[PDB]
């Protein structure tokens, strides 16, 4: 369930847009605009349980909160590290916020403008593109089509059960 | 303009 939430300086989600088709049906009829990203993701995960896209209690479910620093922010590269650091803390807050839901274990991945441009074209979230990218380095036996339907939890084991060795 | 958060719920 890949969704991209564009946030303002005040941490409020300006627009909720789908990265993948699964996220599109999930966000159908969701008013989550002008609200803080922390509550936005919390309601979003819970609605993924309601629609039944993902299993709440059955599997060790990894929920991915990935965030990238925007292209316009990256106009200059002066202390872009600082913005990334604050972004990492922003994501760390989202992580601690949404982990309060039943059997939700969260991974947070900070990404650059590259992962986001590619992720929206490949039809995934930034972090699911990022671990796919790394999984093609660690193996290369993972296709982009399967990534649309698979779990990010299953992607972690794709990366760890790496078979670029024969 | 701060950033974009791509979530993937499993």
């Amino acid at each position: 369930p890949s969704v991209e939430l564009v946030i303002d300086e005040t941490c409020r989600v300006l627009e909720v847009r789908p990265q993948n088709k699964d996220g599109e049906q999930l966000i159908s009829g969701l008013e989550l605009l002008d609200k803080n990203v922390e509550d936005v993701v919390y309601e979003l995960i819970n609605r993924s349980i309601s629609f039944g896209f993902v299993k709440a209690d059955d599997n060790r479910k990894i929920v991915l909160i990935s965030g990238a620093l925007n292209d316009k922010r990256n106009e200059l590269k002066t202390k872009k590290e600082n913005d990334e650091a604050e972004l990492t803390e922003l994501l760390d807050n989202i992580k601690a916020r949404v982990d309060r839901i039943d059997n939700i274990k969260v991974r947070t991945i900070t990404a650059t403008s590259r992962e986001r441009k590619d992720a929206l074209k490949y039809g995934l979230s930034m972090g699911k593109y990022c671990l796919y990218l790394e999984a093609q380095e660690l193996n290369g036996s993972i296709t982009i089509d399967e990534v649309h339907d698979m779990s990010i939890s299953d992607m972690i084991e794709k990366l760890e059960h790496h078979h670029h060795h024969h | 303009m701060y950033g974009y958060i791509c979530v993937d719920i499993n």
